Order: C-alpha cells, then structure tokens, then sequence
C-alpha cells in the first residue's frame, strides 16, 4: 500500500508499506528518510496517539491516507 | 509595521487543514486566531465541540504563541480557568514550527492526557484511583459544558 505525511515546515514526504506493519516499523522509516529519531517522533491520526506496538490495521489506516507529527522524548 | 508571518500561518491553515480541527482568523487582528477542535473518536471527550483562543506574541516565530482553552473540559494539564500546561506553548520554540503543529499538538492533548506530568492533581489522583471513573466524570463534563 502507499501512505503519506504532510506537516513539518512545509514538506510532503510518503510510506510504502503493508497493512500489518507496526507503528515502530513506520517510525524506523522516518528515522530512514527524515532523520528523526525514533523516541523523539508522535505520530497523529485524526487527534489520535499511534501506539508504537499496534499496526495500520490496529486504527484501521489504508490506502492513501494521511499521518501527522509532533516531537517530545518520553512516551513510545 | 505588520509581519508578514503573522497572515501566513492564516493563509495556510485556510489553503490546508489539519482533520478535527476547525479554525477562524478575525477582520479586526491578525495576531489572534478562533478554533474549535472536533472531540476525539472513541473518547471520554467523543462528542465535545472545544473552543480555543490564540495569541501571535510580538517575537513570534523567535518565541511561542500563546492559548486559553475557553470550553470547560474536565483534565490533568489545565489550570482552574482555562490556561493549557504543554510545553510546546513555552519551550524550544522555533520558525520551523506553526500555528499548523500548536493546533495539532493540543488536539494529541485531548486525544491522549499526560497523568504522569499533570497540573489538575486531584485529577491525575483520580486518573490513579479509578481510570473508569475518571473516563464518567470527563464525559458528565463534556456532556454538561462542551456540546455546542
């Protein structure tokens, strides 16, 4: 499936990925081309916290549908 | 003199929104801004209409801009009358960040509270007593404040 991202400071990027794949797997592919370290990174669906653990499927994500981010150090 | 990076974080918000949350500049200043967050699917909070207040300070965006959470909400980071403890309003702030990622950041603040660092104690204290119970009191709030 393809996903995308579109807040930061003026940029788009996009996730290429399956609906079984956990939020810490997508979260190693932002550290992969955005550089942000994985304890650093929340990522939002619709006022929603995505869990580190859970998976697309686990909030019921699909195709085309579009995450946001938010950065701190506690928590996942 | 106006700055320019004041009707900015306006005209992208109405160019490209941020889902839940709806938002209102004003004729009379560009440094002050109206919202209403959409409550959160599958929450104690699930059905509130939340207004806010926002304030652009004469530093921005050298320095945080500043909001009051004009909606009664029942919570364990927000103060006896309306004032919203996150950190992002205060702490490391820069030009990188909007008025786009302030909205978004108190949208994960309904979405998911913080008992472990919390302002309203006796809430957090509740929160540690019974999650259930706390969970009923945030909806009898929401019920009896929010849903307008």
């Amino acid at each position: 499936m393809q996903i995308f991202v579109k807040t930061l400071t003026g940029k788009t990027i996009t996730l290429e990925v399956e609906p079984s794949d956990t939020i810490e797997n997508v979260k190693a592919k932002i550290q992969d081309k955005e550089g942000i370290p994985p304890d650093q990174q929340r990522l939002i669906f619709a006022g929603k916290q995505l869990e580190d653990g859970r998976t697309l499927s686990d909030y019921n994500i699909q195709k085309e549908s579009t995450l946001h981010l938010v950065l701190r150090l506690r928590g996942g | 003199g106006l700055p320019r990076r004041i009707i900015k974080e306006t005209q992208r918000l109405l160019a490209e929104p941020v889902p839940g949350i709806k938002a209102e500049p004003d004729e009379s200043n560009a440094r002050y801004f109206h919202v209403v967050i959409a409550g959160p699917q599958d929450s104690p909070f699930e059905g509130g209409t939340f207004k806010l207040e926002l304030f652009l300070p004469e530093e921005y965006p050298m320095a945080a801009p500043k909001v009051r959470f004009m909606t009664k909400i029942y919570h364990p980071n927000v103060d006896k009358l309306g004032r919203i403890c996150l950190d992002i309003l205060k702490d490391k702030w820069s030009p990188a960040l909007q008025i786009r990622t302030v909205l978004l950041s108190i949208q994960a603040l309904l979405s998911a509270p913080n008992p472990d660092d919390p302002l309203a104690c006796d809430v957090a204290e509740q929160w540690k007593t019974n999650e259930a119970q706390a969970i009923e009191t945030a909806r009898a709030w929401t019920r009896l404040y929010a849903m307008n």
